[PDB]
């Protein structure tokens, strides 16, 4: 459903769960959430999103990440 | 010579747009932004290359784009016009302002004319133009500076 | 002779870094011009005094 | 005893005799230094100085952007439809930002950016930097053209044998460009 | 609002009256600033080779008057040359406070004024120095030409000329203090000064060297 | 010990103050805001960045006393005192000799 | 305030570290004059280098390399270049081979040169220092002509061979340079063979025996002055090299006196792999390859696919093809390595340089074993370290 | 099976260590995988066999969500060679449960990078003297060079503004 290169959002729920919480801390920053995270290259069930932070970008799952229209 | 006295207030109230002759190991010029800031002109000291058309950067509104860097949109920045910014902060009971420009010697001439003639239609709003090299620092108006 | 921007004019004076280059012309102003030197991998445009260029045809 | 202290003395008060000689010898050398204000130095003829830009030839299509290591050209473009063809509005290079690696002056093909030669950009505020595209396509400035500068030469442009730029009175650079073209 | 990030109107009328006498003085403490500050021998990364430079023989550091100090206390300038990463962060602004109060820094190279090539993505360096440190003059380049480092001086040499002596109060640090008390765990430190000496060097343990 | 977040607005320690010498304390944290004054501030906004110390020192007394937990609280103050530029509510200081615009330049809204 | 207790001093070196081998911070602790241990904290310069070539082409990843080892430069843009193109077998030319010979010597020089600077002030002699960086100008010019920059920052390796040819006057400038840099090489080696107080600095002060510097891990010239006689560009055929006569500089001592001879041999071996290349050249010189250009210009034993700097310029979306891989170059700090492993895309999957200096660190603290208070400086300064490597 | 060995593997499987052999390189090296639980058995037979050099104990990530593998790229160094014998050996190890053993007692080379191996990536590994943090502060929580790693939101890896 997520296409590539549209803006995502990422719910919190399903990230403190899996093994994408392993890597980051606990206290995730806002910028996740905020919807504005353009999605680069899917590979299978993972997808690489460039926030508009300018930190390096992150592997998620996509069923950890919800569109924000 | 070395006693400065504050001829140079008073000839930036007679041209308005001054175009001075600095040594270019510099720490002279700035012993007259002091002596024009003790009569109560402030001083707004910008680089010359760094703007950009004066006349959309000084009296009207520019969009500046700030590096997105890869990692953000193409945002602008609508930054105030500075001459009537910084002039609207001046409060009135004191003078106007300068604009001590920096490496003016990379400036065309028809950007020199327009800071030159924008001095007068603008009250209480002067210039000063750090233009070439001395070995002993000189003004002179930039009216007849653009005609030698 | 006069200078439009977009000839090709190649340096003529010997106190130069730049004895014999030649390259278009971009951006001519009220005294200068600056040549496009189109040197090898990184094009670098040089100021003049609009003299001592001699062009070819 | 007494009879050594006046011979472990001599080995090496007269190798510091030795040494004050050479150390006054050096002073006998001219300075080889280059007063900064004075005698700046002359670039060579690929010195990545600072962008220049040319507002009538970039048709907005944004490879400065995808070869540079930080994608920092700003390229605000509209489509204009109207006439078919993409048309930009603004153009910026942030410097202080920019390393000066002239990745897009490499990848262009319209030989629309180009590096100068001048270094001498410092400015009091880090937005003062941010280059508008008719303030990177002002004319650079020229270290000969400057009535206060007495240009010294750079090494691997001197004449061959000589390895300062000092007392140079003439000459150019160690080869010639076409010198074979009437003789082969 | 009406403008994002505003400047405040000074309020006062800054009554900067002087004679001649006054102003003869403070040319002189003007002049004895900008022509021998010293600079801190400062540099992290690449930039302090270029910095380097100019302190060797081609180009002349002790000419401006600028004599490089290895002590914070004794310098004034701090030319920061180099990349500053999470760690130098503290470390940078402990030999910023420890300088007498003309201190006039100045960024040198890209990274010390955007964190320029590792302000994309890079996950520990602050970018620009004046995230943490009030900066004078900033000087791009990666790295600058140490020409291009000695405008740098004379553009800050034209910046000292500009202060005042009755100005002279706004360079001590202004102090709002603030105070609440937290119920956060205290951990012993990581990094104790024992390396060679420590339990786990002289001997693999054991339930590892069974399979060794 | 004397863990320290030291950003250029925000400077929180582990200890409390005694007139410049900091002591390593255990159980509070001493912030001074904008040592260098870069913004000129007012009675109003020196309590709403109150309203956000002391908010986050209550949210984070559940962590560890590391430097890397200091510089979180002492980044999100950092980023709220940047909202407050956004907002109007402070200005810049005119008065200062730096005047390099660390969190922004000026400018209007809604072009 | 500050006690006089019986327990050994710790001591922090500190990150302020007023050197010019980057920012290190050793808690050496001392037993009165002897040290007893030291941890080296590392990372004040960790910039994260291997996750910004995960969202990197090659090209946009050439000028973030010249800033691991940023005395040498352009090899660290040997070892980036020579991932993809051993990869993908891109052929390099036979003229931009030894561009990049000649450039590398000129760095292993630079880089050299640098170390001894800093070296000889911090065993004694402090007039040297700025003597030694005159002749590093000369070759900061020579990569200024060639290159747009002076010692980094001088994007001039490519996938395909090397960005762009010489200048028109830069061979016959080596010929000025290294024909007067080498008379220069022999004199800095008396300073510290002859004048016999700097040998007792140096005789037995930070010795690492040879079996034990293998099992550490080391290579350049801190392995080869244990008596290992390992080079890379003579055990991996890399690139041209073994076109020319020359001997690896080999010190069966140990010491840091070992360390010494060796780097200055390399300056020594190092001119004499130049004057091998300069004549050994292709085209010869570029003023001379561009006068056959016109004169035989439509088909000639020139204009092939040697004789010319780069194969085929390769566009910016250059994929790098999948598998994993590890290059190595000999660089003048030791060896230079990554281990590239990409996937079809043009960012690799991951980038991780192992670097010269940061297995050169590790054996610092066992050196620093029963060594002195003032040789902690000289044996940090015969590491030949560069933090930036170290970190990245 | 499906891939042969090479001159590693066949002695390795001459002394009772079954090892799933992988390809060539692109170089033209052995690729071998060893589990964790018989890493320091075949360690130490190939340390025995002449490989007395290790260079780059490279961690790497074989995606999001995937095992972790620390690879030990292990030469046979000598006086003098000419293109000598090496071999990648690489362990994979989960995201949960990241624990290779450590090899710092048969090269002394992967103290320092099995350091930058734990300070990365989240491989712990046991046996390993003081496994601490080199490239970060040491009182850092996450695990950058994984794809998983979401920055924290820090003013200082922010932009200039
Ligand atoms: S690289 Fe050249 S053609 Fe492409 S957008 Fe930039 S100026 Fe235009
Ligand atoms: S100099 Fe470098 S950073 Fe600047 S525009 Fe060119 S490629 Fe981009
Ligand atoms: S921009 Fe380049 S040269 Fe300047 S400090 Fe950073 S790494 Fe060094």
């Amino acid at each position: 459903a997520i296409k590539k290169g549209d803006l995502v959002k990422v719910v919190a729920e399903k990230l403190a769960n899996s093994l994408e919480a392993l890597a980051s801390d606990h206290r995730y920053p806002p910028y996740l959430f905020e919807g504005r995270g353009e999605v680069v290259d899917i590979r299978g069930d993972y997808a690489q999103i460039k926030f508009p932070v300018p930190t390096p970008t992150v592997w998620l799952r996509l069923d950890q990440l919800e569109v924000a229209q | 010579g070395l006693l400065a006295g504050y001829q140079f207030v008073k000839d930036l109230e007679s041209a308005g747009a001054l175009a001075l002759f600095v040594p270019p190991e510099g720490g002279f010029e700035g012993r007259y932004q002091r002596r024009l800031r003790s009569k109560g002109y402030t001083t707004l000291p910008m680089s010359a290359p760094g703007l950009g058309d004066l006349a959309a950067y000084l009296t009207q509104e520019h969009g500046i784009r700030p590096a997105h860097t890869g990692k953000e949109d193409i945002r602008v920045y609508f930054q105030p016009p500075l001459v009537t910014y910084h002039l609207e902060n001046l409060p009135p009971n004191a003078k106007g302002l300068v604009l001590w420009l920096i490496d003016g010697k990379r400036l065309s001439k028809q950007e020199f004319a327009y800071l030159a003639q924008l001095t007068q239609t603008l009250p209480k709003f002067k210039v000063v133009v750090e233009v070439g090299g001395d070995r002993v620092v000189r003004w002179e108006p930039l009216a007849d500076w653009v005609a030698a | 002779m006069t200078i439009l921007p977009g000839m090709t004019v190649k340096v003529t004076n010997p106190n130069d870094t730049y004895y014999q280059f030649q390259g278009i012309v971009q951006r001519i102003t009220d005294g200068k011009v600056a040549v496009l030197f189109e040197g090898g991998n990184w094009d670098k445009l040089v100021t003049f005094q609009a003299s001592e260029l001699e062009p070819v045809v | 005893q007494i009879t050594n202290y006046a011979k472990e003395a001599v080995q090496s008060a007269k190798y510091i005799g030795q040494g004050l000689s050479v150390t006054f010898d050096h002073m006998r050398r001219r300075p080889i230094t280059v007063q900064y204000p004075y005698e700046k130095l002359i670039p060579s003829e690929r010195f990545r100085g600072r962008i220049h830009f040319e507002f009538d030839k970039c048709i907005a299509c944004e490879v400065c952007v995808r070869v540079c290591p930080i994608n920092l050209p700003v390229v605000d473009w509209v489509f204009n439809k109207e006439l078919k063809k993409k048309e930009l509005k603004h153009y910026s290079i942030d410097f202080g930002v920019c390393i000066f690696c002239a990745n897009c002056v490499e990848y262009c093909p319209t030989n629309c950016l180009s590096v100068t030669e001048e270094y001498e950009l410092a400015t009091y505020d880090r937005h003062e930097l941010n280059y508008d595209s008719v303030a990177m396509g002002r004319i650079p400035y020229k270290v000969t053209q400057d009535p206060m500068v007495t240009p010294i030469r750079e090494f691997a442009y001197l004449p061959a044998g000589v390895m300062s730029g000092h007392d140079l009175p003439a000459g150019a650079q160690r080869a010639g460009e076409r010198p074979e073209a009437i003789a082969n | 609002p009406a403008i994002l990030n505003p400047i405040a109107r000074p309020e006062v009328p800054q009554e900067l009256a002087e004679n001649i006498i006054l102003t003869s003085l403070n040319d002189v403490y003007d002049w004895a600033r900008l022509s021998s500050l010293w600079p801190l021998m400062y540099g992290t990364a690449c930039c302090f080779i270029e910095f380097a430079a100019m302190i060797g023989s081609r180009f002349d550091f002790d000419r401006f008057g600028l004599v490089p100090r290895n002590s914070p206390r004794q310098a004034d300038l701090i030319i920061t040359s180099g990349t500053i990463t999470m760690k130098m962060a503290p470390a940078l602004v402990r030999l910023y406070e420890q300088m007498p109060s003309p201190k006039y820094v100045i960024a040198m190279g890209a990274c010390t004024i955007t964190g320029g090539m590792f302000s994309s993505d890079s996950y520990s360096a602050v970018r620009g120095v004046d995230k943490l440190i009030p900066v004078d003059v900033y000087l791009p380049g990666c790295p600058p030409r140490p020409e291009a480092i000695m405008d740098a001086i004379v553009k800050l040499r034209k910046k000292i000329a500009n202060e005042h002596i009755n100005e002279r109060g706004n360079l001590a640090q202004t102090h709002r203090l603030f105070t609440a008390k937290h119920k956060m765990k205290p951990v012993p430190p990581i990094l104790t000064g024992q390396y060679l000496n420590a339990p786990s060097r002289q001997a693999p343990p054991p339930a590892l060297a069974a399979a060794m | 010990m004397l863990l320290k977040s030291t950003t250029r607005h925000v400077h929180i320690y582990a200890g409390h103050v005694v007139d410049g010498e900091v002591h390593p304390d255990t159980e509070t944290l001493t912030l001074n805001v904008d040592p260098d004054n870069e913004l000129e501030w007012n009675e109003a906004a020196l309590a709403k960045v109150e309203a956000k110390f002391r908010e986050l020192v209550a949210n984070a007394a559940g962590e560890d006393l590391t430097e890397y937990n200091l510089r979180r609280i002492g980044s999100d103050l950092e980023h709220f005192i940047r909202s407050l530029l956004m907002q109007g509510e402070i200005g810049y200081n005119l008065n200062s000799r730096v005047r390099n615009y660390s969190l922004g330049i000026p400018r209007v809204n809604h072009s | 305030k500050i006690e006089t207790r019986t327990e050994p001093m710790v001591i922090n070196m500190g990150p302020h570290h007023p050197s010019m081998h980057g920012v290190l911070r050793l808690m050496v602790t001392l037993d009165g004059e002897d040290v007893i241990d030291c941890e080296p904290v590392i990372g004040y310069l960790h910039r994260g280098m291997e996750k910004i070539a995960e969202n990197r082409t090659n090209i946009m990843f050439i000028p973030y390399v010249s800033r691991w080892d940023y005395a040498a430069g352009m090899f660290n843009e040997a070892v980036t270049v020579n991932a993809p193109e051993k990869l993908a077998g891109i052929p390099v030319p036979k003229r931009a081979s030894y561009i990049r010979v000649i450039m590398l010597e000129l760095n292993r020089i630079a880089n050299h040169l640098l170390w001894l600077g800093p070296f000889l002030a911090d065993v004694g002699a402090q007039t040297p220092f700025f003597y030694i960086f005159r002749e590093r100008e000369y070759i900061y010019d020579l990569f200024e002509a060639a290159t747009g920059m002076r010692f980094i920052n001088n994007n001039y390796f490519r996938i395909g061979g090397v960005a762009a040819d010489l200048t028109y006057g830069w061979v016959t400038k080596c010929r000025d340079f290294c024909d007067y840099f080498l008379p220069k090489v022999d004199e800095y080696e008396r300073l510290i063979t002859n004048n016999p107080i700097f040998v007792r600095r140096l005789q037995g002060v930070g010795k690492i025996s040879r079996e034990e510097a293998i099992n550490w891990g080391l290579s350049g010239p801190m392995l080869r002055a244990s008596g290992v006689k390992w080079d890379l560009r003579k055990v991996d055929h890399y690139e041209c090299y073994d076109d020319f006569d020359w001997d690896v500089p080999v010190a069966t001592e140990g010491d840091c006196l070992a360390r010494y001879i060796v780097r200055i041999q390399e300056m020594r071996e190092s001119v004499k792999i130049i004057r091998q290349a300069l004549d050994g050249l292709p085209g010869g010189p570029y003023e001379n390859l561009e006068a056959k250009r016109m004169l035989e210009g439509a088909k000639s034993e020139w204009n092939g696919f040697d004789y010319q700097y780069i194969g085929k310029k390769l566009s910016p979306t250059f994929k790098i093809p999948k598998g994993e891989h590890y290059v190595r170059v000999e660089s003048g700090k030791g060896e230079l390595g990554i281990y590239l492993i990409g996937d079809d895309n043009v960012f690799p999957w991951r980038w991780k340089i192992r670097p010269p200096d940061f297995n050169n660190l590790q054996v610092l603290p066992q050196l620093l074993k029963g060594m002195k208070v003032a040789d902690i400086v000289a044996i940090l300064g015969s590491i030949d370290v560069i933090m930036g490597s170290v970190d990245r | 099976p499906i891939v042969e060995a090479g001159p590693v593997g066949r002695l390795l499987q001459s002394q009772n260590l079954s090892v799933e052999s992988l390809g060539r390189d692109a170089s033209g090296v052995e690729m071998i995988k060893v589990d964790r639980d018989r890493l320091l058995a075949v360690c130490q037979t190939l340390y025995a066999d002449g490989f007395n050099y290790l260079r780059c104990q490279a961690a790497y990530d074989s995606g999001p969500g995937q095992d972790l593998v620390s690879t030990y790229h292990l030469i046979k160094l000598s006086d003098n060679a000419d293109r000598p014998p090496e071999v990648r050996i690489k362990v994979f190890v989960p995201r949960d449960d990241p624990r290779v053993p450590s090899v710092y007692w048969i090269w002394k080379t992967a103290d320092w990078q099995e350091r930058e191996s734990y300070d990365m990536f989240g491989i712990v590994y046991e046996g390993h003297p003081n496994l601490k943090r080199i490239l970060m502060p040491e009182d850092w929580v996450g695990w950058p060079l994984r794809k998983d790693y979401i920055t924290p939101d820090f003013y200082e890896l922010q932009e200039a503004y």
